[PDB]
């Protein structure tokens, strides 16, 4: 088994830039041409730079030249990216793979991928605030509370119910980027009605990426 | 010949039991560029052959040079093609007080695009429509489809 | 334009080497030349063959 | 520098059914056409190296053929373990280029949304600004969409969008549209709606509210 | 319980021209379908009772036959007195019921409206209400519609229409369609427009005033 | 003599949009499509969408397609492109063509441009640092005195020394959009060094554009 | 998606010479290869419409023709107002694209720059930021460069580059390159030097300062 996995992830500022690295393990990395791809979220895989192991040789896609720089060392047995003058654009996880040669072949092995983001509000904790119930129940009785995690970041975020006692009739979404730079998303919980002023609805919103963690307890409005 | 045809679209005639005079048409010079290739401009009705051909259709000044035994150019590789192992004469009027027109001249049509060049002596009079493009051809221009 | 074989013991069957000869039977206007065996008969005598 | 597309952008085949997805480049890159599988928040698995060479390991279900420029993949009995986005790749010539990833469904029971439309609340509105949000829950086929209203006028550009993951069993899931006014704004509206349709919805719901309710 | 759907909504043909109108039944019934020629104004007549039956006083220009389930009715050289709305019945199981209605238009010029938009008057406006109103005035294809616009929003929900009878010579139409606002809605928007598209117009034809303006 | 006409040029926000015109001079469009190209600063020139004048049919650049939308007038004699979701690498100045047919053919009629910006600071004037001379003089007996200038938007600029009367020994960069959403440039005076203690260099920034003009001193200082 | 490649990205021939750009797209474009004359602050002039035809009311001095797949693309006899950057495009399907531009130096004397150093000045320095300025200016070659060492040890990443126009009589340029330090980084380094090279220089020059000086 042949393995290139990365790390060095993390938030570049506008116009700044970030060194990624992977490690290589189980093979003979002569022969090989390591590789670099970017998966922006929402989006496939655009190839971003090659490196052949046992020449120096290179290749970049149109959108890197200029930018980007591709490197080994195999006395290290590690591969490496400096991606140069970074913009929000470039926000994607950056790949590690290899195949053979100079082209003819795919890729042979992947590695799992590190995120690298760019903002202009690089560390925030959230801002939530509660969804009020239907006044009137929906079909099988049943009714949702819920709440809106606002402006925060780093994502990942970790949304459940209860202060975190809470999975069963959760509904969250995945968070989005929005324009002011920050993370946002959103959850309910639907269960028959009565519990809803009966069971305890606190959204449990858990940032270990900010180092933070909000309760925001959330209750049926009279309506 | 009152008319030609377009060079893409060459009008082929054959001369067989009959006798023409090539010094003759050079000497009265009712066409004004004459250039031959591989035969004499004149005394060339000495020579004995059995199929000639005289073919017509229409280019620019520029291009009388190109439509030629063994030469080369844009008209000469595209659309009329004249090999090394032929001889002949080229013979140019110039017919602007016929076929010129304000607005163009609709009854010749210059092909700019084909999938191959075309080749020595064939005829091609097709307008079907070009397919440039990756989206097939529906009998309709549209874009990367056009006559 | 061509890639070493990668043919190692350690392959899937459908990567290990296989010999492969293919054949092609071809008639032609002409005498045939090659046969394989025409599984010959006994020679009968004294009877109408 | 040779690009490719994919089709469908989803599929919708269950298990033991057969899925086909297709991927053909511009220009010609031969056969050398790779395959990979990517679950969320995994590495691609590879699945195929060039159009005529799948990668030992990966089960025999993925089998396919080019045909002309093109090329289809195949899945003939499909597993639980084969739901991902696939992928192409070509690498005849650099860059490599990928295809824009087709999902696969379990071809589930088609049904309209229960739909709670949730006007801001009096927290929500302590922000400085009036999120409305409708939420279409437990509904299917995979896309759908809200046409927000206000004062019945298209509201547009002020919102924000989110859609979830799908129910392992019935392939339903939640769509969630929202419409940000500043508080200012809100004030200044009396009628919101969230006007519902989908691809399988052939009776559209419509929520609304006025302000100041709930 | 047997529904039917007819179509096309509407027909184009001058007179002496061919007419062709079909209704397709959810279900078999047979070949009980029935068809009505109907006029503003009065009852529908009976065309044909069944589709090979023709009725005694119906012109010998209705005819139809049958592919599959489906029936197609045609007229072979249309008369004045049969520009109508038809109409397909099925008599074989209970409920009855009826197809939609089919009109025929007398297939003449094709033209853009002269589009004439009316900002709400002061007289209009003592009502508490205003009413914005644009009218597409002499123009063919049958379908036309406006587009309306509230501070160069699209609105849709707060407009009304009205449509008038097709010329006897040109085959035009205007058409009536107004924009709904309370008084003190009107005086909240700036700008106001009707944006008129139809399905002969290549350039639409936008009309637009300010609020006060008229 | 035929020609085209470009206008409709000016500044959009990110994520705005401009509406480009173009008018035909000397020749009928029918027959043709009508062509817009695009050449952003640093760039060469681009292709951007056409319409066949005397089809309707459309087609776009793989950069623009979904974005960009075309239309052409064979009884006006002219044609349009609206650009939406506009940015600031869409800054550029966009040219109006016509060619035979739907392709094949080159820009047989072809226009003057304009220019179209796009950018996130819309309205600034100019920062400008004047760069002290070298203690040593070079050869021909010279020393030189310039200045930088950075952080002004919108493009063109001209620049000149003493106060516009001096562009004898004048050397000035062309300027570049920068990751501020601004543009920057820079420019020198060299003559024989006794000419910088007599002779006065204020660096003319001037920048119509944006309706402002910055004089920036430059002398010699010991060094 | 057909690319275009030009070579040589410069060339040099002097007034009455010959100029030959070679130009080819990544796939055929048959016959339609055009070509444009770009000086500073216009738009680049239709010279060539398609490979096999002179756009008209071009010099007779542009010319090119076809061989293989390449496009040789000529200047026969060079004029001055022929000084300017050059482009080839293929005009056969879309996108339609160019290659990168290639410039005409006139064939002038080589000369090394007068190389002047402009450190940090107070006031400058007023921003918190050290910028180290070393220019190179009336030079002939096009081709040239600036390296910068601190502390006798050579610097990268903390540099920026730019090029001016070539003289319209001499084509000499000049070169601008800078170091960028916060105060604080300038405050902990000693000495500061550029080093300056081109292709006709035998003997790079080289010029220094210390920290604080100038």
């Amino acid at each position: 088994e042949v393995q290139l996995v990365e790390s060095g992830g993390g938030l570049v500022q506008p116009g700044g830039s970030l060194r990624l690295s992977c490690a290589a393990s189980g093979f003979d990395l002569g022969g090989y041409s390591m590789h670099w791809v970017r998966q922006a979220p929402g989006k496939g895989l655009e190839w971003v730079a090659g490196i052949y192991a046992s020449g120096g040789a290179t290749a970049y896609a149109d959108s890197v030249k200029g930018r980007f720089t591709i490197s080994a060392d195999t006395s290290k047995n590690t591969a490496y990216l400096q991606m140069n003058s970074l913009r929000a654009e470039d926000t994607a996880v950056y790949y590690c793979a290899r195949s053979y040669y100079y082209g003819g072949f795919g890729m042979d092995y992947w590695g799992q991928g590190t995120l690298v983001t760019v903002s202009s509000a690089s560390t925030k904790g959230p801002s939530v605030f509660p969804l009020a119930p239907s006044s009137k129940s929906t079909s099988g009785g049943t009714a949702a509370l819920g709440c809106l995690v606002k402006d925060y970041f780093p994502e990942p975020v970790t949304v459940s119910w209860n202060s975190g006692a809470l999975t069963s009739g959760v509904h969250t979404f995945p968070a989005v980027l929005q324009s002011s730079g920050l993370y946002s998303l959103s959850s309910v919980v639907t269960v028959p009605s009565s519990s809803l002023g009966t069971q305890t609805y606190i959204c449990n919103v858990n940032h270990k990426p900010s180092n933070t963690k909000v309760d925001k307890k959330v209750e049926p409005k009279s309506c | 010949a009152t008319r030609f045809a377009s060079v893409y679209a060459w009008n082929r005639k054959r001369i067989s039991n009959c006798v023409a005079d090539y010094s003759v048409l050079y000497n009265s010079a009712s066409f004004s560029t004459f250039k031959c290739y591989g035969v004499s401009p004149t005394k060339l009705n000495d020579l004995c052959f059995t199929n000639v051909y005289a073919d017509s259709f229409v280019i620019r000044g520029d291009e009388v040079r190109q439509i030629a035994p063994g030469q080369t150019g844009k008209i000469a590789d595209y659309n009329y093609k004249l090999p090394d192992d032929f001889t002949g004469c080229v013979i140019a009027w110039n017919s602007n007080n016929l076929d010129s027109k304000v607005g163009g001249n609709y009854n010749y049509l210059y092909r700019l695009f084909r999938k191959s060049n075309l080749k020595p002596f064939e005829r091609d009079i097709s307008t079907e429509i070009y397919q440039a493009g990756s989206t097939p051809c529906n009998g309709v221009e549209g874009f990367n489809c056009y006559f | 334009p061509l890639q070493s074989y990668g043919f190692q013991p350690t392959n899937g069957v459908g990567y290990q080497p296989y010999r492969v000869v293919v054949l092609s039977f071809e008639l032609l206007h002409a005498p045939a030349t090659v046969c394989g065996p025409k599984k010959s008969t006994n020679l009968v005598k004294n009877k109408c063959v | 520098d040779i690009q490719m597309t994919q089709s469908p952008s989803s599929l919708s085949a269950s298990v033991g059914d057969r899925v086909t997805i297709t991927c053909r480049a511009s220009q010609s890159v031969s056969s050398a056409v790779a395959w990979y599988q990517q679950k969320p928040g995994k590495a691609p698995k590879l699945l195929i190296y060039s159009a005529s060479d799948l990668y030992s390991g990966v089960p025999s279900r993925f089998s396919g053929s080019r045909s002309g420029t093109d090329f289809t993949l195949t899945i003939s009995s499909l597993q639980p373990e084969d739901f991902a986005t696939y992928y192409c790749q070509q690498s005849h010539t650099y860059p490599i280029t990928f295809g824009q990833g087709t999902k696969v469904e379990i071809k589930r029971t088609v049904a309209a949304p229960s739909v709670f439309i949730f006007p801001p609340s009096d927290e929500q509105l302590k922000s400085g600004t009036a999120s409305v949000v409708c939420l279409l829950n437990n509904f299917y086929p995979r896309e759908a969409k809200v046409q927000w209203k206000v004062d019945n006028a298209l509201q547009s550009g002020n919102s924000q969008e989110s859609v979830t993951e799908q129910d392992s069993k019935d392939s339903t899931y939640s769509l969630s549209s929202t419409l940000t006014l500043s508080k200012a704004d809100y004030e200044k509206h009396k009628v919101y709606a969230c006007e519902v349709t989908h691809q399988g919805l052939s009776s559209p719901v419509t929520k609304s509210f006025n302000r100041g309710e709930c």
